[PDB]
């Protein structure tokens, strides 16, 4: 293979990943004749630049000797190599809630400002796409940095996985489980995202005299580019910088072996120590794995950045669009009231798999949403106005019954169309799930549109009972509440 | 709480052509 042969193809993917959108309804084909490109380069390359002999539990002890020398704490905790998470940590003394049992001091941590300071430096002054975007320049940083035999950071990059769960490792088949979802269009872009990232700096590597002492001038593979934001995605955090003005993104070497359970994070940064500080979750006898509460995400979240499926995720959430038509006689008034009360006209809200599923922002949207013009004036008009904007959040406090009933039948009737638009019922992918056998990646795959559909049923239960509440209300005559 | 907490995996932006 000439390296003008996979020159041509690179420039042929940049300009296919640079093409606008070409509409929903041909996303699936465009993603399909992507991956086509991207697995004839792939061919044609030597997966990753470069790879270490031995295995990946081979070099944890040089791991903890480094981060020992730079005052990480290293006693307490091994690692084990765990079926269900991969590799994480396991306590070897009994470990008390609330104890502070893992720091990481900042000189460990791979950041956009160590990235700045390295090899990478001259490149990082002159491409405007890294100075923007700091998860992409870390992405480069890892791989320059993996590329030089005497980096600092060997030690933590020799322990990092050499492969993925995002959705960029899937199979054709496997993300075809997803069409049909709201996820799958973030798999595309991702995809496109990737690939025209790859092309992007794979041409410009070539052109740039600031490139010149870059590793990546003699090889950048898509596996490198691939392996190094699934790396960056799956791990990255944002912590504060030195002098504690701005954020930057890190990587947080040992801390980062930390598997997810449900929670509250109980990591924080700590700038008068300068380093990463992480208290105990939860009680963890010895012999037992150390988890850590990632953040509030969603399984689909988590499956396309972090790159798993967690059961018994308690902050999954769906999407639902919603914006009042200009069409509707009373938009004006409408969008005003949603003005003043700090609501776009038109925007992405969320459902979540609770009671009620929806937040304080959708709530107030919808009671807007169905409000008559003289509940419009109310809301606009006069020395009570204000007071009625400020509640409208809030679900002891409706605008009036009927605007209830409405909002909860529309509710109701949204979420039930949603769900007529999915290429499977919930019923047939449980069967799925129980009568064949599957890989991890396509029970991801086949768990998320899952979970899309069940969240959307519960809302349509409980925006159904929410109706039968209101409505009893209603025919009853009871009072109003007034906040008061 | 902690006043700098640190969600692990926080979601980026990475669309070069929107941002
Ligand atoms: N609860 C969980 N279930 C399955 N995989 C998990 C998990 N929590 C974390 N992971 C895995 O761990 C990654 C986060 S970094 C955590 C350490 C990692 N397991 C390693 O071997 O280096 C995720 O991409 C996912 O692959």
């Amino acid at each position: 293979v000439s390296p003008k042969e996979i020159l041509n193809l690179t420039s042929e993917l940049l300009q296919k990943c640079s093409s606008p959108a070409p509409g929903p309804g041909k996303e699936w084909e465009e993603y399909v004749q992507i991956r086509t490109l991207v697995e004839k380069i792939r061919k044609k390359q030597k997966g990753l630049s470069v790879t270490f002999d031995g295995k990946r539990e081979d070099y944890f002890p040089d791991l903890m000797k480094w981060a020992s020398e730079n005052g990480a704490s290293v006693e307490g905790f091994e690692m084990v190599n765990f079926k269900e998470e991969g590799f994480g940590l396991r306590a070897t003394r009994d470990i008390k809630a609330e104890e502070l049992f893992l720091w990481v001091p900042r000189k460990l941590l791979m950041t956009v400002e160590s990235a700045k300071n390295s090899v990478l430096g001259p490149l990082y002054s002159q491409d405007r796409i890294l100075q923007a975007m700091g998860n992409i320049a870390l992405a480069f940083h890892l791989l320059c940095e993996r590329a030089s035999p005497n980096s600092f950071w060997q030690p933590y990059i020799q322990t990092l996985p050499s492969e993925y769960d995002t959705p960029l490792y899937f199979e054709e088949d496997e993300v075809r489980y997803l069409q049909s979802t709201q996820a799958i269009h973030d798999v595309f872009s991702q995809y496109k995202n990737t690939a025209r990232q790859y092309a992007y700096f794979y041409k410009v590597i070539q052109t740039h005299p600031h490139a010149n002492k870059l590793p990546l001038k003699d090889s950048f593979t898509y596996e490198d580019y691939r392996w190094a934001v699934s790396s960056v995605m799956t791990r990255q955090n944002q912590i504060p910088t030195e002098d504690g003005s701005r954020v930057t993104l890190a990587l947080i070497p040992l801390w980062d072996m930390c598997n997810h359970t449900n929670g509250l994070i109980t990591t924080g940064y700590n700038l008068e120590d300068d380093r990463c500080e992480c208290v105990a979750l939860q009680d963890f006898r010895a012999g037992e794995q150390i988890y850590i509460f990632y953040g509030t995400r969603s399984n689909a979240e988590f499956v396309i950045h972090s790159g798993f499926f967690f059961d018994n995720n308690s902050h999954d959430r769906v999407k639902i669009k919603l914006g009042v038509s200009k069409s509707d006689r009373l938009y004006a008034m409408k969008a005003e009231v949603l003005a003043r009360a700090g609501i776009p006209t038109s925007s992405v809200f969320a459902l979540h798999f609770t009671e009620p599923p929806i937040s304080a922002q959708l709530l107030a949207f919808l009671r807007v949403f169905c409000m008559t013009e003289e509940e419009l004036k109310e809301h606009l008009l006069g020395d009570s106005a204000i007071d009625r904007i400020f509640t409208l959040g809030n679900s002891e406090f409706p605008v009036s019954w009927d605007n209830e009933v409405k909002l909860w039948t529309f509710l109701e009737d949204r979420a039930s169309l949603l769900l007529k638009t999915y290429k499977t019922t919930i019923e047939e992918d449980k069967s799925v799930l129980k009568n064949h056998d599957l890989s991890v990646r396509a029970k991801m795959a086949i768990k998320l549109r899952l979970g899309e559909k069940e969240i959307l049923e519960k809302a349509v239960k409980s925006a159904a009972v929410n109706r039968e509440y209101y409505r009893q209300q209603m025919e009853e005559k009871a009072p109003l509440p007034k906040y008061e | 709480t902690l006043k700098y907490p640190i969600e692990q995996g926080i979601v980026t932006n990475w669309d070069d052509m929107e941002k």
